């Protein structure tokens, strides 16, 4: 059981600054490349942030 | 008792002129029992041209045994699974570990070239850097060139997620400022699996 994995895809799911699509592609990476879960959600979270109002 | 599977080089899955192969190394093996069998599989199936090289004695008196299996490019690129089952006296069960290439929409390399810094141009040497961005997946490789003659003072960064989603690097080649300055012609290639004949290479000079 891949808590980082499941961890990831969930503060993805809710990250407020994401269109659809960019949620969307994230949350793809996720299932194409689990080992790496750890930089997919460092880059939504920093994609999120340059997209604050 | 323990197992790893690695994969083949990237370059070497992507060239005709190179022989790709899936490596299986065990670790710890007693000496009291150096006898280790390698089962192989590609997708379920067995196969037999797999190759044990000669054990290596350790430090601490264990042994160290490496199985190595060629594979065709085109079965690797089309993501079959490479299973090794490795046997041993120690071993409660025998001990299974498999690969396979990474999964995902593949994308395309773009790849720019970039001249040295004016302020880099005080040194005797300067930094030429090639930028290869939007790949995925990460598997890559990449060398330096000028008018065909192999260079090989350069090197590049390991891939690293991008904000997309796609992966990019550097990789920076130093030359001697004179060279840069009398106008000479470096050329960066990259080879990977999303670009027509699995290759491309950019050119850079002074203007």
């Amino acid at each position: 059981f891949n808590k980082e994995w499941q961890n990831a895809f969930y503060e993805i799911l809710h990250l407020p600054n994401l269109t659809e699509e960019q949620r969307n592609g994230f949350i793809q990476s996720l299932k194409d490349d689990p080992s790496v879960s750890k930089e997919i959600l460092a880059e939504a979270k920093k994609l999120n942030d340059a997209q604050a109002p | 008792p323990s197992v790893f599977l690695f994969p083949p080089k990237p370059k070497d899955t992507l060239m005709i002129s190179r022989t790709p192969e899936v490596t299986c190394v065990v670790v710890d093996v007693s000496h009291e029992d150096p006898e280790v069998q390698f089962k192989w599989y590609v997708d379920g199936v067995e196969v037999h041209n797999a190759k044990t090289k000669p054990r290596e004695e350790q430090f601490n008196s264990t042994f160290r045994v490496v199985s190595v299996l060629t594979v065709l490019h085109q079965d690797w690129l089309n993501g079959k699974e490479y299973k090794c089952k490795v046997s041993n006296k120690a071993l409660p069960a025998p001990i299974e570990k498999t690969i396979s290439k990474t999964k995902g929409q593949p994308r395309e390399p773009q790849v720019y070239t970039l001249p040295p810094s004016r302020e880099e141009m005080t040194k005797n040497q300067v930094s030429l850097t090639c930028l290869v961005k939007g790949f995925y997946p990460s598997d890559i490789a990449v060398e330096w060139e000028s008018s065909g003659q192999p260079e090989n003072n350069y090197n590049t960064t390991p891939p690293m997620l991008d904000s997309d989603g796609s992966f990019f690097l550097y990789s920076k080649l130093t030359v001697d400022k004179s060279r840069w300055q009398q106008g000479n012609i470096f050329s960066c290639s990259v080879m990977h699996e999303a670009l027509h004949n699995h290759y491309t290479q950019k050119s850079l000079s002074l203007s």
